[PDB]
C-alpha cells in the first residue's frame, strides 16, 4: 500500500587487520536493489535488481562516490567515537546509519528518518519533525550540538521530503512489475504428534510479497496467544517470503481451531481448519 | 559492546520432492556484533558454492543475512547450517527439518 | 554543465535585478549563489536545497529541481551589489561546479551631474599630465583611445560618506608632444552640456 | 538514490 | 577562519612553488580552485577526509597533501606551460559540495620567463585642476602607478598617515601599455577625491602608495641597475591656498 526507499549502512573497525568493513545497501520496500561492500572486487555501487540497470553510468558513478563519502564519514566517526568513549585501539566497534522516506498509497510524503547508532545502541537520530535531534548519551550531545551548528537537519530534511520521494517514485515506475505486484500467500498445515494425547499445528504461508503478514491462532473465535509459537518472517530467496505460526493442542480433538491470515496480497482475510 | 546471539532458520525455497531440485536457505538474524561465519553442510560436510545476502540490520540495529545454495535432496542426505558467532563458544550446527 | 544567464547586466539603484541559472545533472541536490568582487574571494549569499523560494531580506533565491532551475533576484539593489554573481551546484560528493558567472553592475545616483574636462599637471614636473572627465551620469560610456600611445582609462564610481556624493570619474593620458584635453575624448559620447574651462 | 547532503562527522 | 598564503607570488620554470592553506573550523572538506579570466573557477582538487584527496579536471601539474585535517597545501609544480592564474582555497563542513564553502582570500600566481623584465611601479600624483575646485566643494587627486610588472599591487591613500577608502576608488583592472605580446609593462589609476575644506588647507599631507610584490631574498643578479624587492612605492601632494 504505502512504500519506502531505505538505505542501510554498516561500518566495522577491524584494527590490526586494516581498513574497516563498510557495507551500504539500498532497499525499495523489501526488495534489495543497490549494494556496496568495501571488500568487493569492483569498488563500485552495483545493481541488485534488474530495473536499476536501465540507469547509465552517470547514475552509478554519482552513487559510487556518494557512498565512498559515506564510508569516509564513518571512517572518521569510528575514530571520533573511540575518542568520545575512551575505548581501546584493540577493540573493534560498529556504526550503523539508516535513512529513508515513506510514501502512502497516494505516493506522497508521510515520514522521513535518520537513525544512527554506535555498537548497537541508539546514539543520535533525526526526530519525526525533521527539525530537532534526539540523542541517548552526553557524548552524543557533543555530536548533537555539532549537527545543530552545522544545520544538517536543513540539508537532511530537503533530502527526505524532496530528493528521496521523487527518486522513490522513479523506481516504483521502472520496476512496477517487480515492485507494485502483490504475490498472494499459499497456505497449508503440517500437523505432527508430540505425544499420545497431544499434537502440533503449523499454519504455513509461502511464496508471498511483501513481507507484511499477520497469522494468529483462534480456538473457534478465542484469541489463542499463549500456547502459540510464531517464527520471524523468512525471505525465500525467490523474491517472495515465507512464514508459519505453530501451536500445540489437546489432540484428537483436532478439527476445531482456526488460523487467521492477514494480507494485502489477498483482498479480504482467511480462516483454515484441518482436512 | 552488546552481544545478541543469532536466530537461525534452515528451510528450502519450496517444499521438497526427493531428487527434485530446490534451494537450501539458512537465515541468520537478530545478531550483533557483525563478525559471523556461516556454512551449510551436506552429510556433515562443507558445501563450497553458497551465496549470501548483503549485511543489513533491522529496526533494533540487529543484523540479518541469508545464506542460500542450490540442492537436490533425498531420504539419505541430512543438511545443516553451522553458524559461528562470539555469543556461541563453538559454532551452532542446526539440521534442516522438512517439517519445521 | 552549469550554464548561467550572462551580460553584463545593468539595473539602477532600487530597481530589481534577476539572475537565472540552469544545470545538467539530476544528481544535483544542493544549490548556491556566491558573489565575487574583482580580485577578491567569493562569499555565499544564498543556498537552497529543495524547491520553491528562500529569502534573506534583500535577496531571494528559488529552485525547481524538475526544470533544473535555480534563480536569484536582488530587491532594492544597492551599488554594494556590483561585480560578479556565481551559480554553483553540488550534492554528489564531487565538490562544486561554478558557472561562467554574471557580472551585475548597479547604477548609483549621479543626482547632481555636471560633466566637465580639466587638466592636472604634475607635482614633480610641468605639463606631462592627465585628463579627468568627472561627475558625469551613470548612463555614460568611456570607450577606448585613438592612438597606440594614448591610454584612456574606463569609469570609476567613488562614494564619500561625509558628503554622500558619488562621482563617476574617468582618467586618460599620453606620451604625445601635441597632446591636449579637448581631443582626449574623441571616441565616446560625452554630454554636450560639458564644462571645458 | 543516496543523500549527497545532510551527513556529518560525529 | 581559512587563510591561504601568499596573496601573490611567482617562480621561474624548473622550480616548484606551494600555496599553503590552513583552517581551524574543523571542516572535513577542503578544495583548491583556479579561476582564469573569462572562465569560471575550475576545480583542481578536493579532499573529503584527512589523508585523502580527489581529482577535478585540471589537476595535471598540481600536488596536494592532507597529512593533517587543518591544512591543504597546493604545490604548483614545474607544472604545465600555463599556471598563471588566481587560486582559491576553501573549506566546507560535511560532504564535498554539500555546504557553504568558506573561502580563503585568494592567490595570484604568475610565470617568470626571465627576471630581467621585472620592474617596480613608478608612481606620480597629478594635482587637482583649479577650474574643478571652482565648480565643486571638492578636489580630485589622481595617481598613476605606471611601468611595473608583474601585475601584483595593492593601493591605499595616506592622509597624514591614514589608510583611506571612502573618497578613494582604486581600479579593479589595470592597463597594459603594450597591446600584443606576453611580456609588457602595466599602469594603475586610483582616484582620491576630497572636499575643498581639508584639501586646500596647505597643512595636510596627501599620498598614493603601492604594496608591490617583487623578487624574494633568494633571487639572482646580472644587471646594470638595482633589484626589485617586495617593498612600497609612493608619490605625494599637499594643499595650495587661495
Ligand atoms: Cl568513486
Ligand atoms: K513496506
Ligand atoms: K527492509
Amino acid at each position: 500500500g504505502s512504500h519506502s526507499m531505505r538505505y542501510f549502512f554498516t561500518s566495522v573497525s577491524r584494527p590490526g587487520r586494516g581498513e574497516p568493513r563498510f557495507i551500504a545497501v539500498g532497499y525499495v520496500d523489501d526488495t534489495q536493489f543497490v549494494r556496496f561492500d568495501s571488500d568487493a572486487a569492483s569498488q563500485r555501487m552495483e545493481p541488485r535488481a534488474p530495473w536499476i540497470e536501465q540507469e547509465g553510468p552517470e547514475y552509478w558513478d554519482g552513487e559510487t562516490r556518494k557512498v565512498k563519502a559515506h564510508s569516509q564519514t564513518h571512517r572518521v566517526d569510528l575514530g571520533t567515537l573511540r575518542g568520545y568513549y575512551n575505548q581501546s585501539e584493540a577493540g573493534s566497534h560498529t556504526v550503523q546509519r539508516m535513512y529513508g522516506c515513506d510514501v502512502g498509497s497516494d505516493w506522497r510524503f508521510l515520514r522521513g528518518y535518520h537513525q544512527y547508532a554506535y555498537d548497537g545502541k541508539d546514539y543520535i537520530a533525526l526526530k519525526e519533525d525533521l527539525r530537532s535531534w534526539t540523542a541517548a548519551d552526553m557524548a552524543a550531545q557533543t555530536t548533537k550540538h555539532k549537527w545543530e551548528a552545522a544545520h544538517v537537519a536543513e540539508q537532511l530534511r530537503a533530502y527526505l521530503e524532496g530528493t528521496c520521494v521523487e527518486w522513490l517514485r522513479r523506481y516504483l515506475e521502472n520496476g512496477k512489475e517487480t515492485l507494485q505486484r502483490t504475490d498472494a500467500p499459499k497456505t497449508h498445515m503440517t500437523h505432527h504428534a508430540v505425544s499420545d494425547h497431544e499434537a502440533t499445528l503449523r499454519c504455513w504461508a509461502l511464496s508471498f510479497y511483501p513481507a507484511e503478514i499477520t497469522l494468529t491462532w483462534q480456538r473457534d473465535g478465542e484469541d489463542q496467544t499463549q500456547d502459540t509459537e510464531l517464527v520471524e518472517t523468512r525471505p525465500a530467496g525467490d523474491g517472495t517470503f515465507q512464514k508459519w505460526v505453530a501451536v500445540v493442542v489437546p489432540s484428537g480433538q483436532e478439527q476445531r481451531y482456526t488460523c487467521h491470515v492477514q494480507h494485502e496480497g489477498l483482498p479480504k482475510p482467511l480462516t483454515l481448519r484441518w482436512e | 559492546m552488546i552481544q545478541r546471539t543469532p536466530k537461525i532458520q534452515v528451510y528450502s525455497r519450496h517444499p521438497a520432492e526427493n531428487g527434485k531440485s530446490n534451494f537450501l536457505n539458512c537465515y541468520v538474524s537478530g545478531f550483533h556484533p557483525s563478525d559471523i561465519e556461516v556454512d551449510l553442510l551436506k552429510n556433515g560436510e562443507r558445501i563450497e558454492k553458497v551465496e549470501h545476502s548483503d549485511l543489513s540490520f533491522s529496526k533494533d540495529w540487529s543484523f540479518y543475512l541469508l545464506y542460500y545454495t542450490e540442492f537436490t535432496p533425498t531420504e539419505k542426505d541430512e543438511y545443516a547450517c553451522r553458524v559461528n558467532h562470539v555469543t556461541l563458544s563453538q559454532p551452532k550446527i542446526v539440521k534442516w527439518d522438512r517439517d519445521m | 554543465e552549469v550554464e548561467q544567464n550572462s551580460g553584463p547586466l545593468s539595473v539602477p539603484e532600487g530597481a530589481i535585478a534577476s539572475l537565472n541559472c540552469t544545470y545538467s545533472d539530476r544528481g544535483s541536490q544542493s544549490f548556491f549563489w556566491y558573489r565575487q568582487y574583482s580580485g577578491k574571494s567569493p562569499e555565499l549569499i544564498m543556498s537552497i536545497y529543495s524547491n520553491g523560494d528562500k529569502e534573506d531580506g534583500r535577496f531571494t533565491a528559488q529552485l525547481n529541481k524538475a526544470s533544473q532551475y535555480v534563480s536569484l533576484l536582488i530587491r532594492d539593489s544597492q551599488p554594494s551589489d556590483s561585480a560578479t554573481y556565481l551559480c554553483a551546484v553540488g550534492g554528489g560528493a564531487d565538490g562544486l561546479t561554478f558557472g561562467k558567472g554574471t557580472h551585475l553592475i548597479i547604477q548609483p545616483y549621479i543626482q547632481n551631474p555636471d560633466p566637465a574636462v580639466y587638466q592636472l599637471r604634475d607635482s614633480k614636473s610641468s605639463d606631462k599630465s592627465v585628463c579627468l572627465f568627472t561627475d558625469f551620469d551613470s548612463q555614460t560610456n568611456v570607450s577606448q583611445s585613438k592612438d597606440s600611445d594614448v591610454y584612456i582609462t574606463d569609469k570609476c564610481v567613488l562614494d564619500m560618506r561625509s558628503m554622500d556624493f558619488k562621482s563617476n570619474s574617468a582618467v586618460a593620458w599620453s606620451n604625445k608632444s601635441d597632446f591636449a584635453c579637448a581631443n582626449a575624448f574623441n571616441n565616446s559620447i560625452i554630454p554636450e552640456d560639458t564644462f571645458f574651462p | 538514490e543516496l543523500a549527497g547532503i545532510g551527513i556529518l562527522t560525529v | 577562519g581559512i587563510t591561504q598564503s601568499p596573496k601573490y607570488l611567482f617562480r621561474k620554470e624548473g622550480q616548484n612553488v606551494t600555496l599553503s592553506c590552513e583552517q581551524n573550523l574543523n571542516h572535513d572538506a577542503m578544495y583548491w580552485y583556479r579561476q582564469d579570466p573569462g572562465q569560471g573557477l575550475r576545480l583542481i582538487y578536493y579532499s573529503q577526509i584527512v589523508n585523502d584527496f580527489q581529482k577535478g579536471d585540471i589537476a595535471e601539474g598540481y600536488s596536494v597533501s592532507r597529512e593533517k585535517k587543518e591544512s591543504f597545501p597546493l604545490t604548483v609544480t614545474s607544472a604545465q606551460k600555463n599556471p598563471t592564474a588566481f587560486y582559491l582555497c576553501a573549506s566546507s563542513q560535511g560532504l564535498a559540495g554539500a555546504g557553504e564553502l568558506f573561502f580563503g582570500e585568494g592567490s595570484r600566481l604568475t610565470v617568470l620567463e626571465d627576471l630581467k623584465n621585472v620592474f617596480p611601479p613608478e608612481v606620480a600624483v597629478f594635482e587637482p585642476s583649479e577650474a574643478e575646485i571652482s565648480h565643486t566643494q571638492k578636489a580630485t587627486l589622481v595617481c598613476l602607478a605606471t611601468g611595473f610588472y608583474p601585475d601584483h599591487v595593492e593601493l591605499s591613500w595616506w592622509v597624514n598617515g591614514k589608510e583611506v577608502h571612502s573618497g578613494v576608488c582604486t581600479d579593479p583592472q589595470p592597463l597594459k601599455e603594450q597591446p600584443a605580446l606576453n611580456d609588457s609593462r602595466y599602469c594603475l589609476s586610483s582616484r582620491l577625491r576630497v572636499s575643498a575644506t581639508f584639501w586646500q588647507n596647505p597643512r595636510n599631507h596627501f599620498r598614493c602608495q603601492v604594496q608591490f610584490y617583487g623578487l624574494s631574498e633568494n633571487d639572482e643578479w646580472t644587471q646594470d641597475r638595482a633589484k626589485p624587492v617586495t617593498q612600497i612605492v609612493s608619490a605625494e601632494a599637499w594643499g595650495r591656498a587661495d
